[PDB]
């Protein structure tokens, strides 16, 4: 593919506990900062050829001219991957978060506040 | 990559004139030498810078 971004938020980012993907954030934290870094490191493209030249002293000039032409509509695929489960990887460990205590949370939140009240008086 | 492909053929070209300059070189000056003094008046010619020399050296 090329980069991509979204919400990296260090600290909450390791926190996360469903222990065989729990421990996994704690690296992949480095092996992406790394990986930022490393990124922000590149240039994306090279020169651009000065053919009319390559051809002056290339002349063997049809095998420049061939390689010219090539290079001139040379355009590469992209890269690979795969981890687009992560997407999803995410949404199962996007209801933990939700349901386990998004919903046990309010519920046990309600009565305890609630709690306070009626045993404040 | 594409590069490679490129220079080596540019390479060539130069390492090959060197190659005709040095061949070239060795029978043309091993050729041609010889008129300067097969005209004994072309060391005459020098005699004669060398006369405009001994007088207009200085």
């Amino acid at each position: 593919r090329k980069l991509a971004l979204k919400t990296i938020d260090w600290v909450a980012f390791g926190e996360i506990i469903p222990r065989n993907q729990k421990a996994v954030a704690n690296s992949l934290k480095s092996w992406n900062e790394t990986l930022t870094s490393r990124l922000a490191t590149l240039p994306e493209k090279p020169p651009a050829i000065d053919w009319a030249y390559y051809k002056a002293n290339v002349a063997k000039a049809g095998l420049v001219d061939d390689f010219e032409k090539k290079f001139n509509a040379l355009k590469v695929p992209i890269p690979e991957d795969k981890y687009t489960a992560q997407v999803d990887a995410e949404e199962k460990e996007d209801v933990k978060s939700c349901a386990e205590f998004l919903t046990q949370s309010k519920t046990r939140i309600q009565e305890y506040e609630k709690e306070l009240e009626k045993m404040r008086n | 990559e594409v590069k490679n492909r490129l220079d080596y053929h540019i390479s060539v070209q130069n390492m090959m004139r060197q190659k005709e300059q040095e061949h070239m070189i060795n029978w043309v000056e091993k050729r041609v030498v010889q008129s300067i003094s097969a005209q004994q008046e072309k060391e005459t010619i020098a005699k004669c810078i060398a006369d405009l020399k001994l007088l207009s050296k200085k």
